[PDB]
């Protein structure tokens, strides 16, 4: 399950853009609905970035649709389609945080 | 414990018509993450609870732009703009809000349709039931509207209520009617020392009561 | 096809324990957290709490926080709920429903000591009106039997039409349910209309056709 995986401090949900207006203006009302904080092994256990980062979107958007579903919600194909893109970059700066503080 | 408070218990609307039901906690429904989680479900006789609406105004797959979720806070209210046929069942909210989640009580939504008079037919006691030493006599009033109905038995002329027992079914998804059952039950003995045997129906449809009997002398 | 499919009827004695199932399908059973919630008898719908699908940590409203138990086998996408030193009170349908969209069609648990009593099912045959609107109707009386539930159809569920199935009454410390099926004056006794029922808690099941 979350064995070993450490929670991440809050951040800033990441401007991600997209050209249609639609789908911005969509992530912009929706980001609300989505994680500003992501779940984590201690780096010193994966060799580089990519499989820190690939864990880290796997185990918080499970994490989160899992947990949220709970009291009431609904996550389609598009809720799912952003929310990996949003939760990737920020696992990339959980990434970032971990390996500065080393 | 957030308390969800439902009204009204039973709703009657016509066709076309526009139904309003209230959910309000005993506390605010505003979640520690920014959410409001407060959703509507729809449970048609005999199926399972289906959710309508989360996160009190989205809807789910499906479910038309007649049905409209608002409020904040403490109100909430669930509305159709138009009712019909399919919307009949009961209706509740469920909140995730707080532990432990709660449901409001419930609203009973019945549409209206034009009147029927019950379809009454009596049943005298199966052969094999008599040969067990007791005797029932059943009597089923079939759809039906409005649902407001009374049955009396009555065994030689007299009224008779012990032994009776009653059972109604909820409205109907097809035709939207109600239908009764009511069985008299009494010792073989007893029934043998009585002849006719009559259920009375008394419903809106007609002034006078809508009989059906037999005589145990198979006459 | 997203379905959740509940273990059948449950007749326990206090004291006794219960576990029963939830197996799940037609979606990533991984994705979703499960609620698990309790309806009295003609009482309304009570949240037990609910299981984390991912992690498989189980919480509990306090009222459930003693003798309850929430367990999954993953692998299978199968939730249960365990029910320990049953009593009286914990009589009710208990369900298990996919965060707060789905829900399974539920399973009834009795406790009591009464001891299981099988139902008597009298087929009912016309005697009124013949043809005075070309229909007729028939209808399957099932008495005296303990406790809920039981299942009742026609010809095997092969006529659900015209059909009316009442709720069960609780006459002494039995039950009695009865069915009725509407037919046009031809279709009988020219075809046959039988009547099938099952009492599970007394392993039961019979069959009753209607004759003049």
């Amino acid at each position: 399950g979350l064995g070993g995986y450490m929670l991440g401090s809050a951040m800033s949900r990441p401007l991600i853009h997209f050209g249609n207006d639609y789908e911005d203006r969509y992530y912009r009302e929706n980001m609300y609905r989505y994680p500003n904080q992501v779940y984590y092994r201690p780096v010193d256990q994966y060799s580089n970035q990519n499989n820190f980062v690939h864990d880290c979107v796997n185990i918080t958007v499970k994490q989160h649709t899992v947990t949220t579903t709970t009291k009431g919600e609904n996550f389609t194909e598009t809720d799912i389609k952003i929310m990996e893109r949003v939760v990737e970059q920020m696992c990339i700066t959980q990434y970032q945080r971990e390996s500065q503080a080393y | 414990d957030v308390v969800m408070s439902q009204t009204p218990l039973t709703l009657s609307v016509t066709i076309g018509q526009p139904a309003s039901i209230s959910c309000k906690s005993s506390q605010s429904l505003l979640d520690s993450d920014g959410k409001t989680y407060l959703n509507w479900l729809l449970q048609r006789p005999g199926q399972s609870p289906k959710r309508l609406i989360y996160l009190v105004s989205r809807l789910d797959s499906g479910v038309p732009d007649r049905f409209t979720g608002s409020g904040s806070g403490t109100d909430f209210t669930l509305k159709i703009s138009r009712v019909e046929a399919e919307d009949l069942g009961i209706y509740f909210c469920w909140q995730g809000s707080h532990f432990p989640q709660t449901f409001g009580g419930g609203t009973k939504l019945e549409i209206k349709r034009a009147d029927a008079a019950p379809t009454v037919s009596i049943f005298p006691p199966s052969s094999e039931q008599l040969t067990s030493g007791g005797a029932s006599v059943v009597c089923f009033l079939n759809n039906f509207y409005p649902k407001d109905i009374n049955v009396k038995w009555k065994i030689d002329g007299s009224e008779r209520q012990n032994g009776v027992l009653n059972s109604w079914t909820d409205q109907d998804s097809k035709d939207s009617t109600y239908s009764m059952s009511s069985t008299l039950t009494l010792t073989k003995d007893e029934y043998e020392r009585h002849n006719s045997y009559t259920c009375e129906a008394t419903h809106k449809t007609s002034t006078s009561p809508i009989v059906k009997s037999f005589n145990r002398n198979e006459c | 096809q997203i379905q959740l499919v509940q273990s059948g009827p449950e007749l326990k004695k206090p004291g006794e324990t219960v576990k029963i199932s939830c197996k799940a399908s037609g979606y990533t059973f991984t994705n979703y957290g499960m609620n698990l919630v309790k309806q009295a008898p003609g009482k309304g719908f009570e949240w037990m709490g609910w299981i984390n699908t991912f992690t498989g940590e189980p919480t509990y409203a306090d009222d459930f926080k003693g003798r309850f138990v929430f367990s999954l086998d993953t692998s299978a996408s199968t939730a249960y709920l365990q029910i320990n030193n049953l009593k009286n009170e914990d009589t009710a349908t208990y369900f298990f429903t996919r965060g707060t969209d789905y829900w399974g069609q539920g399973t009834t648990l009795t406790v009591s000591s009464a001891k299981t009593t099988a139902p008597s099912v009298y087929p009912l045959a016309p005697v009124c009106g013949d043809t005075t609107g070309s229909s007729v109707t028939l209808g399957c009386l099932v008495k005296g039997y303990f406790p809920e539930p039981v299942t009742l159809t026609w010809n095997s569920g092969s006529l659900s039409s015209g059909v009316h199935t009442f709720p069960a009454v609780l006459q002494s410390d039995l039950y009695t349910l009865s069915s009725s099926v509407t037919v046009t004056s031809s279709t009988w006794p020219s075809q046959s209309i039988t009547c099938n029922v099952a009492h599970p808690a007394s392993s039961t099941k019979v069959d009753k056709k209607i004759e003049p």
